[PDB]
């Protein structure tokens, strides 16, 4: 039984054999948000939407940032990427923003009425005969279908592994992107020319030097 | 749990269980307890194979040529090293190149592929139904029109404990080569000249103190 | 029977004399309760422990400096240690609470828990860390040379001897803290001035311990 | 019932006199437990061996090549293999050699095959003690050599300390500084250049530089504790 604090004492709800079927599940809740069943079962759904943007996002941070500093590529910080592209562009941000908001509330719209009644996506006549692959799996927060094409989720053998991946490396994202925000405001640089710093001179170069983090020193 | 008989990296250690000797070059060796669930093994047996065989040939691709032109031996290619023949100019630009490696490779790696999800089932020529590889064949070695010579029908066993060996040499060769041209900034070949120059002032220790 | 630290006086009901250096001393009835006797028999030897350490560290560091090897004293060390050395203060602090925060928070839920960091979440260690008593980790890595496993008679006898030591320590270290407060000098500066005269030099006579004086 | 460090006394009980030299000292107990006893063993043999060819060593060295300090011999020594090739070839050959030996104290007789020539083998033997090719030649009983070798040892262990501080307080190889005592024997003792009273002490003079210079880089040679010396 892994856990978050060895010796402490795992909440309750988290040790029911519903909870411990989440993947990740250290019995880490400290503030008993997960105590009643409905509520842990809208909450694991935020964490994996969470966990898959923020990867997506940090992806979009990370890797465009190394190959521009290794030459490849030349892209803007990601705090700067936003003024830039919009520029040479074909639409204002307001009219950017204004479908982007059509397209992912329609989208999200229909996963949220997944959550309310699963499976209800696949109503006869619904969709444009496309109904029938929108209705999701057994799992909860893991369609499937359209959205699995070379078919990974059809090994029983590695489904706990695989879903275990998703939830460290979608954790990790998560706090990277924390990171970003954080290190943007204290120290006025990029993600990757912080970590030249700290690699250059990590005794002297960190949060307890930056003059921000630790005030009263 | 692992029996004694078999020949171990470090002689009176205790071994996996689940390295009993069935893969080629078993020595019992994986103190982190990677290849512990048989699917992940079953996945990295053949990562082995392909990274070690590919590997087998560029180290193969990077000493051989130097060799030559180090003797003398003479051809357009000749004086280049194995990190600047990207830069080299051929007959077609490097872009036109990697786009027909890919969709040959694809083709390739995919039969592959199909063989290690299903063995047996990517024996048979698309075009010329005739052809066909041996029913036999396992995951990662083919055998048939890959074994023209038929060196596969004398003792398999050691032979296939003669590739790993020889590949699992050549994987950290090219490891060497990495750490020595980023380091030394020099072609391999160069690196060994210096080191029989003076073996005992040129170990990495004093290379790299004096760097920093 | 055993001795008592104010001879005729029967010990306290709660202090049976199982504990080491156990002398019935508790006039403030502080660990009446058992449980809370479990945490400070604990502190003390954290307190204990660490007040060695430093008053042997301090001693060593003043024969050095007396000697003329170049060592500063100990209320100077700190400044003297991080300006030679170029050492950024509050990263040198931060590493210590990350060192001391796993190491103590470990501890601090073993105390809660006993064995449970013997269960080989950390690295898979199982056994290092188990514990043997409350205050005595034991094991091969806190007690490498199993002087703990050993004759058991002794080792009760070595434990009357840490907690001496430790409570004879934490008196010296608040004399170290008192004495350059009340003189301004190093601990042997003073063991020198009391062995010229001892007579004419000693707290009766600095002008602050007495002040009527 | 047999000869003992202090006579007249009783040995602790975890002592009762199985191994070669047991003469039933232990004030502190660090033999009671019975698998810490088993690594001490093996360090106290180690240690013997190593100070029995140090001392021989060091006297052999003053008696052919009396100029050069053996204290100094790190710096004086001249080599075509160079400070860094000597490291190197000293570092994996002794790896080699301490792994197997300390794979035998875990795990005895599972290092007793020879790794490249099959036919070869280390005859079974207790750890320690390896036999057959380390000893082609036996004067006589082995017990009474055991005893031989660690009181030799043990000896040894005391002497290559007496070099040490003899080295660092009169400056001198270890018979030089014999024959400094007996010309003057009265005057040349540690109590005659040392001593601490309420109000005084004083010590000898470290005389070993604070710092060498070896090729280019600063060695600091500490005198050993020299701030607790009488
Ligand atoms: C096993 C795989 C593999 C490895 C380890 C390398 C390793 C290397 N290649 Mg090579 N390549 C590999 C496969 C391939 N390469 C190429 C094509 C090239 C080219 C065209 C070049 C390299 C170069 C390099 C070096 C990059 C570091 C450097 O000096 O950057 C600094 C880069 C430069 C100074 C080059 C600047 C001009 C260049 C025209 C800009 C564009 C470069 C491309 C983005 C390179 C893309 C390479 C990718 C696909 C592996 C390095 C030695 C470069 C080199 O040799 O530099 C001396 C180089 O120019 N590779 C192809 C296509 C057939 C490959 C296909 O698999
Ligand atoms: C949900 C998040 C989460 C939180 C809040 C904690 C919180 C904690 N865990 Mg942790 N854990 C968490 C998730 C998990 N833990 C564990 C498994 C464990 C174990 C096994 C243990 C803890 C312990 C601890 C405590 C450490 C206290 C301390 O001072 O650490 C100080 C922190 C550090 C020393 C490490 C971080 C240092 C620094 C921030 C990063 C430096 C990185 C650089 C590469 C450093 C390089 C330096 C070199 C080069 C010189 C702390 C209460 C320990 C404890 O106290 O147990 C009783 C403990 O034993 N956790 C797992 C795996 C199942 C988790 C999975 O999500
Ligand atoms: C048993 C080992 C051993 C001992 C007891 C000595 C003892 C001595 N050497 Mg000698 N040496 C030893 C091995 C070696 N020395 C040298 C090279 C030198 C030089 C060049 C010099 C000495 C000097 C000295 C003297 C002063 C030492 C001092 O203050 O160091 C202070 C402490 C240090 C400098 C570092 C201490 C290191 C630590 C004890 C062990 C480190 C372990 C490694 C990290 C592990 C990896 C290495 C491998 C081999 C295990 C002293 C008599 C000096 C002298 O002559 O003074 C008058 C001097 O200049 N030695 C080599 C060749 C590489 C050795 C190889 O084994
Ligand atoms: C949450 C995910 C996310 C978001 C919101 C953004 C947002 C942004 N990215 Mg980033 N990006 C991401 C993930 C993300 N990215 C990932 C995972 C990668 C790969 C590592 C990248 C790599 C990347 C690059 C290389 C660049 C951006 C750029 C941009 C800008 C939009 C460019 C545009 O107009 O596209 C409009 C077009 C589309 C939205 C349609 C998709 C078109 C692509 C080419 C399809 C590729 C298909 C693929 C090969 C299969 C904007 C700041 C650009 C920028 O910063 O410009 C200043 C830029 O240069 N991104
Ligand atoms: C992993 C395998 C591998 C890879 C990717 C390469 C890749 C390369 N080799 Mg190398 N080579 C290899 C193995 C490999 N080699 C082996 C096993 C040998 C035998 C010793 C050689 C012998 C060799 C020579 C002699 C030369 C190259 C050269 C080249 C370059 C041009 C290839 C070409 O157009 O060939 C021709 C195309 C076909 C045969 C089809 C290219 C960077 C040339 C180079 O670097 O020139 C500057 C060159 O002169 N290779
Ligand atoms: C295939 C293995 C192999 C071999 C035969 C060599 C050979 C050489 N290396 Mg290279 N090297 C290797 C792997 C290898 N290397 C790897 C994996 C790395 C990455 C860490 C490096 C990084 C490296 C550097 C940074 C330097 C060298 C250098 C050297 C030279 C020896 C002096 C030295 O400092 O060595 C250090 C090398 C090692 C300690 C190798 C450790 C790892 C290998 C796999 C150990 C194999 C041991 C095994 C018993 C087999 C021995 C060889 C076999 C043919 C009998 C010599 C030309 C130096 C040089 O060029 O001097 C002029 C130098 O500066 N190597
Ligand atoms: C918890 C107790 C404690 C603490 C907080 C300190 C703190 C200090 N000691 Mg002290 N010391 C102690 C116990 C302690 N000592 C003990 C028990 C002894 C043995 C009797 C010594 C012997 C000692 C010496 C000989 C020296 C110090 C020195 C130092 C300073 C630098 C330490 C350093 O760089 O370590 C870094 C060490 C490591 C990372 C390896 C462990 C610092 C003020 C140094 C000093 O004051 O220099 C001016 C110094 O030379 N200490
Ligand atoms: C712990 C053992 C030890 C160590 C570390 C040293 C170290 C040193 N000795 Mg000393 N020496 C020792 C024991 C030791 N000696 C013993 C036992 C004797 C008596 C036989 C001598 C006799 C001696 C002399 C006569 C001289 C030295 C000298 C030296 C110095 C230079 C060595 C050299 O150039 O070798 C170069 C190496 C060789 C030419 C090849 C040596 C091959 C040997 C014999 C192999 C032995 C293998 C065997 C298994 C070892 C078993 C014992 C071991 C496990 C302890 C150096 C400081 C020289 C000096 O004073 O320089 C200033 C010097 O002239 N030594
Ligand atoms: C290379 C740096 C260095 C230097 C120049 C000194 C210098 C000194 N040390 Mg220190 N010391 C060091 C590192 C160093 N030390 C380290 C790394 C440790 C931890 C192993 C110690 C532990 C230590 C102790 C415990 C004592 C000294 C003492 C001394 C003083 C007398 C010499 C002595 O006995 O050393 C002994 C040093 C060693 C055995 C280790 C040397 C490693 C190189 C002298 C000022 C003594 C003193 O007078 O303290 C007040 C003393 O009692 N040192
Ligand atoms: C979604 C997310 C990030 C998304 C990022 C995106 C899309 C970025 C996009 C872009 O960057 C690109 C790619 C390129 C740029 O040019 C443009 C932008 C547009 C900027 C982060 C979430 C980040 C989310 C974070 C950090 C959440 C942390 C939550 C924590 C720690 C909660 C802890 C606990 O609640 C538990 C679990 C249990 C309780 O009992 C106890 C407590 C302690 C309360």
């Amino acid at each position: 039984r892994q856990s978050w604090l060895p010796g402490s004492q795992i909440p309750a709800h988290l040790d029911t054999p519903a909870a411990q079927a989440l993947a990740g599940n250290f019995g880490f809740d400290p503030l008993g948000l997960g105590k009643d069943p409905v509520a842990l079962r809208w909450y694991q759904q935020a964490e994996l939407i969470h966990c898959r943007t923020a990867m997506a996002g940090v992806a979009g941070i990370l890797i465009p940032g190394l190959l521009t500093k290794a030459g490849a590529l030349n892209v803007p910080e990601w705090y700067d990427a936003g003024k830039v592209a919009i520029e040479n562009s074909f639409a204002p941000w307001g009219s950017l923003l204004a479908v982007q908001l059509f397209l992912c509330g329609f989208v999200e719209a229909k996963r949220w009425q997944d959550i309310r009644k699963p499976g209800s996506q696949g109503e006869p006549g619904s969709f444009l005969g496309f109904e029938a692959s929108l209705k999701g799996t057994s799992e909860l927060g893991y369609p499937g279908g359209p959205f699995d094409p070379l078919g990974l989720s059809k090994e029983a053998d590695k489904w706990a592994d695989w879903k275990l991946k998703e939830v460290k490396n979608g954790r990790l994202a998560m706090l990277a992107f924390l990171g970003f925000v954080a290190q943007k405001y204290a120290t006025g640089a990029g993600p990757v020319d912080n970590l030249a710093a700290h690699l250059k001179d990590p005794w002297h170069v960190n949060y307890a030097t930056n003059g921000v983090s630790l005030p009263f020193l | 749990k692992r029996d004694a008989a078999l020949p171990s990296w470090m002689p009176g250690a205790d071994l996996p269980g689940y390295l009993n000797g069935t893969l080629p070059g078993d020595f019992g060796f994986d103190p982190l307890y990677l290849g512990q669930d048989p699917v992940k093994l079953k996945w990295y047996a053949q990562a082995e194979l392909m990274n070690a065989r590919f590997a087998m040939l560029a180290v193969a691709g990077i000493l051989v040529p130097e060799l030559l032109s180090n003797i003398g031996f003479s051809w357009p290619g000749a004086g280049v090293a194995w990190y600047d023949a990207g830069k080299f100019e051929y007959f077609a630009p490097a872009s036109s190149l990697f786009g027909v490696q890919m969709l040959l490779f694809a083709w390739v790696e995919i039969r592959r592929y199909q063989d290690f999800v299903k063995p047996g089932s990517a024996n048979q020529d698309p075009i010329f139904t005739n052809n066909k590889l041996p029913d036999g064949n396992e995951p990662g070695y083919p055998g048939g029109i890959f074994d023209p010579f038929g060196w596969s029908k004398g003792d398999i066993k050691s032979l296939k404990l003669k590739e790993i060996k020889n590949g699992r040499l050549a994987m950290l060769a090219f490891a060497g080569f990495i750490g020595q041209a980023y380091t030394t900034g020099t072609t391999p070949l160069k690196n060994l000249s210096t080191h029989l120059a003076d073996p005992w002032s040129t170990t990495v220790w004093q290379n790299d103190l004096a760097r920093l | 029977v055993r001795p008592v630290w104010f001879p005729g006086n029967p010990p306290p009901a709660h202090l049976d004399g199982s504990l080491a250096g156990d002398y019935g001393f508790d006039p403030l009835f502080l660990g009446q309760e058992p449980q809370t006797l479990k945490w400070y028999v604990q502190a003390e030897l954290v307190h204990g422990r660490f007040a060695m350490l430093g008053a042997a560290g301090i001693i060593l560091t003043s024969i050095g400096a007396k000697v003329g090897l170049g060592f500063p004293e100990w209320y100077d060390a700190g400044k003297v240690v991080v300006e030679k050395n170029n050492i950024d203060f509050p990263t040198l602090m931060v590493i210590q609470f990350y060192l001391m925060g796993w190491a103590e928070t470990k501890r601090w839920y073993d105390f809660k828990n006993p064995g449970s960091q013997a269960d080989g979440s950390f690295l898979g260690f199982t056994e290092e860390f188990k514990g043997l008593e409350n205050g005595y980790p034991g094991g091969r890595f806190f007690d490498p040379m199993g002087l703990s496993r050993g004759d058991a008679a002794k080792y009760q006898e070595y434990k009357q001897k840490e907690v001496k030591n430790g409570r004879l320590a934490m008196i010296a270290c608040l004399g170290f803290a008192a004495q350059y407060a009340a003189t301004g000098k190093g601990p042997l500066d003073n063991l020198a001035d009391h062995l010229a005269d001892p007579n004419h030099v000693n707290f009766a006579t600095n002008g602050v311990s007495i002040p009527i004086a | 019932s047999r000869p003992l460090w202090l006579p007249g006394s009783t040995p602790p009980a975890h002592l009762k006199g199985d191994l070669p030299g047991d003469f039933g000292f232990d004030p502190l107990g660090l033999g009671a437990n019975a698998e810490s006893l088993k690594w001490f063993k093996e360090s106290e043999l180690v240690h013997s061996r190593w100070a029995m060819a140090a001392v021989a060593g060091i006297l052999v060295q003053e008696i052919v090549r009396p100029d050069v300090f053996w204290y100094n011999a790190g710096k004086e020594v001249e080599s075509p293999l160079g400070p860094l090739g000597l490291l190197a070839v000293e570092f994996f050959l002794m790896h080699w050699v301490e792994v197997r030996r300390w794979q035998d104290l875990r795990k005895p007789g599972s290092v007793d095959q020879d790794p490249i020539f099959s036919q070869y083998k280390l005859p079974p033997h207790e750890v320690g003690y390896p036999g057959g090719v380390f000893a082609p030649f036996i004067p006589g009983d082995l017990a009474e050599l055991k005893v031989k070798e660690i009181k030799n040892g043990r000896l040894a262990m005391l002497a290559f300390v007496g070099f040490v501080m003899a080295a660092q307080v009169t400056g001198k190889g270890p018979i030089a500084a014999l024959q400094e005592h007996l010309a003057d024997p009265w005057g040349t003792t540690i109590f005659s250049k040392a001593a601490v009273v309420p109000g005084q002490a004083v010590a000898p003079p470290c005389k070993i530089p604070a710092s060498v210079s070896y090729k280019g880089i600063e060695i600091p040679t500490p005198c050993f504790l020299q701030g607790l010396w009488p």
